[PDB]
């Protein structure tokens, strides 16, 4: 069916310096078919990580995540202010590929 | 490794527009298309995708039918006649390219055009 | 007069025994439209012509064999005995085709399902019914026509051009040699590629095939040349002999056919788990 | 991380096996191997099996053939994991160790090595009509119970997985391919030349090939036309040998050249499957349920391979073909033409993961 995303939470203020966690749940099991990509205020957004795991080749580290049943969860280690910006998961095992209500990281 | 997109813009309710976008540096056999719409300030949402080395397409099941995806071989450029508009179609527009083979995610996203639908 | 109430019984048991199991499987690739295919359908095609000879032919050739003579007439033997060697022509024009699949799809297996179709498959049947009929049926009854009168009479029902050596020589061997040449080397050399049913049933098929019509295609050649030296005694019995074939032939293949055999007579999920780091 | 389970239709014999897929080195093989799991309550007595079956299909099985079956065998291995073959003590991979850490006691390994000289998993294109176990090689893995090897198998105690094994481009690349002839005729002494080559010599599905080819008309003729070509040279090895051939792509150009001319061009064409559905017989890269793959990439045989054991064996050659006139004092649109081939592999790179049937 069509796969309902949910992005927990829909907002996050926080602090430069901080590790913090970001998660999604899916309506169902996709098994770990998910991407997180970045996007900033009127740029177009860029891929992050695939399979929920594999960080693109062309970021830092700091980003990383993993998958429990059907919620998956991504971090960065440290946010710098490069990283303040909203952040999408978006399954894709099941077409059509729906993204989350998505994410967005405010200022502490 | 670029991939340049426009053919978009203002619209009246019902009609039509073929939003294109080339792929400089990507044969289209190789990287399968999509694209997305962006209600500004809202969620991402998927519009379509074409695979050209299968020519399976697959379209919005809010807009199915409503509109028609294609590519261009010869100038390795993907195509997209919007009809018919639904008027939860005002809003952004990206294309983006896949690895054809081995889906890996949205690796690379044109700068994507404004389409919105009003008087 | 008890082998008369022992031979007159042969025959009228001969007589419906083949023609039953005949509509049977004809009836099969339509009734049993799921056991049926175009590759079957070739065997229908024989029981669709190996019925009339065991309905008509092997019927009313007992009434002479019985009677001594066939009162029926020349005027009956001008179209009954026409229909025998067209019939029986036909059949074997058919086995033929029944020689080529069993070839094609032993030796080259992915081209031959598709490279035909049931819009060409049935020119590939029918071509076979025409043309041993145009071969025999009009001269059988040119001979007549051609000669004169008619060179043999209805008190032994005979052949028109029996003695007309010229075609009787050719005929035989061309309507016959060709094909049994062409399918004992056949039937080797696939079983050149085979294993216990099928070199049982190779020679099965081919064996009692050649032990049919055989005797009649050679014995022709004695007519030709030395017409009175052939015994009315014998001229029925490979007569009769030969009209075995359209009973053991369609027996002979439902051995194999189990599918329509029958006819006359669950899964779970790929999933995954979880596995814990280092 | 995730692995992939399935259990028996009688709900208590389940495997557990990491990667689906197992790459092929030139001569390496990944172990096939995992874990299976059951209820020793239900085992009576029976013993458990799980074998690998090498399966080659190449006659739909409703083919009429008497007696003669279509399915032949290119290697299986049994394995008794239980009970669990004391005097067999086997290196459990680190993969089996940590599965037996998760799941109970009542689960016991399974690893198959493979012969090396073996073909990949690869299968032929099923066409409109016909269904069911689709033609080709295949690989399977089945567990099941029994107190005899050769009793019979209870569907409901037993459970299969399809398995394939494909190979990626090899990280050196070979020599660039070319080829080059001439051709002279009873007309005169002067035989045209034609040279022809490749970018590379290795392309990814989808990769656009180009082709240069230069040409040196000496003699008194015109080249009517000229024809490329890039086909499928699909080996088939069974108790004969034969070969089949499809052209996966062309194209044709009208670049006419005049007697004792010279030109040369470069062309582009790409193999791909959307065009070529319709072409039974065609050669698909394997699956395991009916997802639509890719065309069969070649199988980069090792040098001197012993291909006779090889079922099914791949390459893909272009071809390059001028037509000429043959007209004059005596001549007409009839006429002949020169052909010169280069093989080539089309092959994937070698990544980090496979997708199972997705998007
Ligand atoms: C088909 C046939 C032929 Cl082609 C044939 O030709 C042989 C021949 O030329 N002659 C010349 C004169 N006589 C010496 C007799 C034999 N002679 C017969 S005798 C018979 C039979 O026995 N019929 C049954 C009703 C009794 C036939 N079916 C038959």
């Amino acid at each position: 069916s069509d796969i309902q995303m949910t992005q927990s939470p829909s907002s996050l203020s926080a602090s430069v310096g901080d590790r913090v966690t970001i998660t999604c749940r899916a309506s169902q099991s996709v098994s770990s078919a998910v991407a997180w990509y970045q996007q900033k205020p009127g740029k177009a957004p860029k891929l992050l990580i695939y399979s929920a795991s594999s960080l693109y080749s062309g970021v830092p580290s700091r980003f990383s995540g993993s998958r429990s049943g059907t919620d998956f969860t991504l971090t960065i280690s440290s946010l710098q202010p490069e990283d303040f910006a909203t952040y999408y998961c978006q399954q894709y095992k099941y077409v059509p590929v729906t993204f989350g209500q998505g994410t967005k990281v405010e200022i502490k | 490794v670029q991939l340049v997109e426009s053919g978009g813009g203002l619209v009246q309710p019902g009609g039509s527009l073929r939003l294109s976008c080339a792929a400089s540096g990507f044969n289209v056999y190789s990287s399968s298309i999509h694209w997305v719409r962006q209600a500004p300030g809202k969620g991402l949402e998927w519009v379509a995708s074409i695979s050209s080395y299968y020519g399976y397409t697959y379209y919005a099941d809010s807009v199915k039918g409503r509109f028609t995806i294609s590519a261009d071989t010869s100038k390795n450029t993907a195509y997209l006649q919007m009809n018919s508009l639904r008027a939860e179609d005002t809003a952004v527009y990206y294309c983006a390219r896949s690895r054809q083979f081995w889906y890996s995610g949205l690796d690379y996203w044109g700068q994507g055009t404004l389409v919105t639908v009003s008087s | 007069t008890f082998e008369v109430v022992f031979i007159v019984l042969v025959a009228g048991s001969l007589s419906l025994v083949t023609i039953i199991g005949n509509i049977l499987v004809m009836v099969s690739i339509k009734v049993n439209r799921h056991l049926q295919t175009v590759n079957n359908y070739f065997l229908f095609s024989l029981a669709c012509a190996d019925l009339i000879i065991g309905v008509f032919s092997m019927n009313l050739y007992t009434l002479y064999t019985v009677i001594g003579y066939w009162p029926l007439g020349p005027v009956v033997c001008d179209l009954w005995l026409a229909l025998d060697y067209v019939v029986s022509n036909a059949s074997v024009m058919n086995l033929l085709i029944i020689s080529f699949d069993r070839y094609f799809c032993v030796t080259k297996p992915l081209t031959y399902p598709v490279k035909r179709t049931t819009k060409m498959a049935g020119m590939m049947i029918a071509a076979a019914w025409v043309l041993s009929f145009i071969l025999w049926a009009p001269a059988i009854l040119f001979w007549q026509f051609i000669v004169g009168v008619r060179t043999v009479e209805d008190g032994e029902c005979y052949i028109q051009f029996f003695s007309n050596a010229a075609v009787t020589f050719g005929t035989a061997i061309a309507a016959f040699y060709l094909p049994v040449i062409i399918m004992t080397v056949l039937y080797w050399h696939i079983s050149r590629a085979s294993e216990k049913k099928v070199t049982r049933t190779i020679l099965a098929i081919l064996l009692a095939f050649i032990i049919t019509w055989a005797p009649y295609n050679v014995m022709v050649l004695i007519n030709t040349f030395c017409a009175p030296c052939i015994p009315n005694t014998v001229w029925t019995i490979g007569y009769w002999l030969c009209y075995i074939n359209s009973t053991i032939n369609p027996a002979c293949y439902a051995l194999c056919n189990a599918t329509f055999k029958k006819t006359f007579k669950e899964s779970c999920t790929t999933a995954s788990s979880s596995l814990a780091k280092d | 991380t995730r692995v992939f389970k399935k259990a028996s239709p009688n709900g208590k014999l389940t495997v557990y096996l990491g990667k689906r897929d197992f790459v092929d080195h030139i001569d390496l093989v990944d172990p096939v191997d995992g874990v299976v799991l059951v209820d020793p309550e239900y085992l009576k007595e029976r013993r458990v099996y799980v074998t690998l079956t090498v399966a080659f299909r190449y006659g739909r099985e409703d083919l009429d053939v008497l007696g003669l079956t279509f399915r032949k065998d290119l290697f299986v291995a049994n394995v008794q994991s239980f009970p669990p073959a004391p005097e067999d003590k086997k290196p459990l991979t680190r993969l089996q160790e940590r599965l037996i850490k998760k799941l109970g006691e009542h689960a016991y390994p399974f690893t198959f090595e493979i012969p090396p000289n073996l073909p990949s998993s690869v299968t032929l294109q099923p066409g409109p009509e016909d269904t069911g176990k689709a033609l080709g090689v295949d690989y399977e893995v089945k567990a099941f119970v029994a107190e005899n090897l050769e009793e019979k198998i209870h569907k409901r105690n037993s459970v299969r997985l399809v398995i394939r094994k494909v190979q990626y481009a090899p990280e050196r690349p070979g020599p660039q391919p070319t080829a080059e002839t001439t051709r002279q005729f009873l007309m005169s002494d002067k035989p045209l030349h034609l040279e022809a080559s490749l970018d590379k010599e290795i392309y990814y599905h989808g990769e656009p090939i180009s082709v240069n080819v230069h040409v040196t008309n000496n003699t008194n003729k015109t080249v009517k036309k000229i024809k490329i070509s890039v086909r499928q040279y699909a080996d088939i090895v069974l108790f004969n040998t034969a070969q089949y051939k499809v052209p996966v792509a062309m194209e044709e150009a009208d670049d006419t050249v005049a007697p004792s001319s010279t030109f040369s061009k470069v062309y582009t064409l790409t193999p791909f499957l959307a065009n070529n559905r319709e072409k039974r017989g065609l050669a698909l890269d394997g699956k395991l349920k009916h997802e639509d793959t890719n065309l069969a990439s070649s199988t980069l045989l090792r040098e001197g391979a012993n291909r006779e054991i090889l079922g099914i064996i791949v390459s893909y050659k272009v071809k390059v073909k001028l037509v000429v006139s043959r007209g004059g004092l005596l001549g007409d649109l009839a006429s002949s033409d020169v052909a010169v081939e280069l093989p080539f592999t089309l092959m994937h790179p070698k990544p980090k993961e496979e997708p199972p049937h997705r998007e």
